[PDB]
């Protein structure tokens, strides 16, 4: 079974008064906590060839407004630091004269986002140059990404989403040149067996369902944990003896 | 020569597992007999002929003597010395390339003495760093170099002169960058504090010059981007 230390279950809410505070946190941990795990989540609802699927992301990611972003950071053993949070969920601005559906209208604290909310233009400068982009020796952790990439390169880019799941794909290995999509990991993993989400995987690991999980930061917690513990356990191997590494890259 | 406090640009370290060694002289002349040679035609053949002599205990070797006596001084050479970088596939040899950038560059902005400061070797270095990090797709980190804080600090101490060209310089290589290139954000958010120290600095004109014909090579204008609210 799996009982991560009690001092790694600790999520550090960001809002505009602690954004540049925490980056610089984040940028003194990278080096040696280099295994770095993404959640997010957003407003309203998704709107109406895996080229139809991408067409739909694209314009969606277009259109739609994240509100929260979960960053956890570990190193290759799922160590964390001692002291100070590991864990941070980013809670960007929410203007309700500019969403489309009420707030009224079909967990989010939209009153503080408004007044608090991080600016999403500052926390991508941020981003760009603490050590997370573009470099191979950081290593990103996703689970079920296409929507968390889409969300997290529209940010990065500061652009329209590109025209194609190729265009789009060449932006993604740019920005994130080594990552891992824990759960196509964990079906292939399945499949030298024959559900696949997150809590039936942290579940299968032994792992007490903590209630510091259920938000956004918690879920990108959650996944660092479990694809840190689930990669210890087989040494970053297959079942056939193949290493991750051969899905390096690839999302869904 | 008096240095000043550098609060925004720290030098860092190389992690390297590796013995760093002075090349031995047989060494020596067979890489710089290859610098020395090497065009934009014979490039992938003098760098494999490059590699069977060079070896990673010799990066940190080779970077030194490559930014301090050539990128420093040759900035007709410097895609060319840019490509053999990237030709030897070496992200170890890249992150000496670019610590000793940084450690060129830190004592230049450094000394106290503007007149002590040679100008043409300021330009090279900035140049050259943009050459193989933003050119490249590859970040300048902020550890390493924090740009806005930098043009804001450099505000008040009166250092813009100086700091000025020296930013522009770097960011005109992002300027073919497809990643760095407007609308990124980092890069946009530099220009928008140069937009506005262009107008509230009350500089001299070589500046306002620098910054228009840095916004040109994005094709921009200082009307193109709102400024930021910074400085009072």
């Amino acid at each position: 079974m799996f009982l991560p230390p009690p001092n790694y279950l600790f999520v550090r809410d960001v809002w505009k008064s602690n954004l540049y505070s925490e980056f610089a946190v984040i940028r003194q941990l990278v080096s040696q906590y280099n295994h770095v795990s993404i959640s997010t989540e957003f407003v309203g609802t998704l709107a109406r060839k895996v080229d139809y699927h991408y067409q739909t992301m694209r314009a969606n990611v277009d259109f739609l407004n994240p509100i929260q972003l979960g960053l956890s950071l570990s190193d290759a053993n799922g160590n964390k630091p001692d002291n100070g949070p590991s864990t941070w969920q980013f809670n960007f601005e929410f203007d309700p004269k500019k969403e489309i559906m009420s707030t009224e209208s079909l967990g989010i604290n939209f009153e503080k986002h408004e007044n608090l909310g991080i600016d999403v233009f500052e926390f991508s400068q941020l981003l760009m140059d603490s050590g997370l982009m573009m470099d191979d020796s950081v290593t990103w952790i996703t689970y079920h990404a296409a929507y968390d990439l889409g969300f997290l390169i529209n940010i990065l880019m500061n652009d329209s989403m590109p025209n194609n799941k190729e265009d789009f794909e060449w932006w993604v290995h740019q920005y994130m040149p080594n990552f891992y999509d824990l759960n196509l990991v964990y079906k292939i993993i399945q499949e030298f067996k024959n559900q696949y989400s997150l809590t039936t995987l942290a579940d299968e690991l032994g792992l007490p369902r903590f209630s510091i999980f259920t938000t956004t930061g918690g879920q990108s917690l959650l996944m660092l944990l479990s694809f840190c513990q689930l990669s210890k356990l087989s040494m970053h191997k297959f079942p056939n003896g193949t290493d991750f590494a051969k899905y390096q890259g690839v999302i869904y | 020569q008096e240095m000043i406090p550098l609060k925004f640009f720290a030098v860092d370290e190389v992690s390297c597992q590796i013995n760093q060694e002075g090349a031995p002289k047989d060494v020596v002349e067979k890489v710089l007999f290859v610098l020395n040679n090497v065009t934009l035609a014979n490039l992938n053949n003098k760098v494999d002929e490059l590699k069977k002599s060079l070896t990673p205990n010799y990066f940190s070797w080779f970077s030194t003597y490559l930014v301090t006596q050539r990128a420093k001084t040759e900035p007709n050479y410097h895609d060319l010395y840019s490509k053999v970088i990237v030709a030897m596939g070496s992200g170890l040899l890249h992150q000496f390339m670019v610590n000793v950038t940084l450690r060129q560059l830190f004592v230049l902005l450094s000394t106290k003495d503007e007149q002590a400061i040679d100008k043409k070797h300021l330009k090279n270095l900035a140049s050259w760093l943009g050459c193989i990090t933003l050119a490249l797709n590859k970040p300048i980190k902020h550890k390493n170099i924090a740009f806005r804080e930098m043009l804001i600090e450099a505000y008040k101490e009166n250092r813009l002169e100086i700091v000025v060209p020296f930013v522009t310089k770097i960011l005109q290589r992002a300027s073919e960058s497809k990643i760095f290139k407007p609308p990124n954000p980092w890069t946009v958010g530099i220009l928008k504090l140069l937009i506005e120290l262009n107008e509230k600095a009350n500089w001299k004109l070589s500046l306002t010059f620098e910054v228009e014909v840095l916004l040109k090579s994005f094709n921009l204008t200082t009307k193109s981007l709102k400024p930021s609210n910074f400085i009072n």
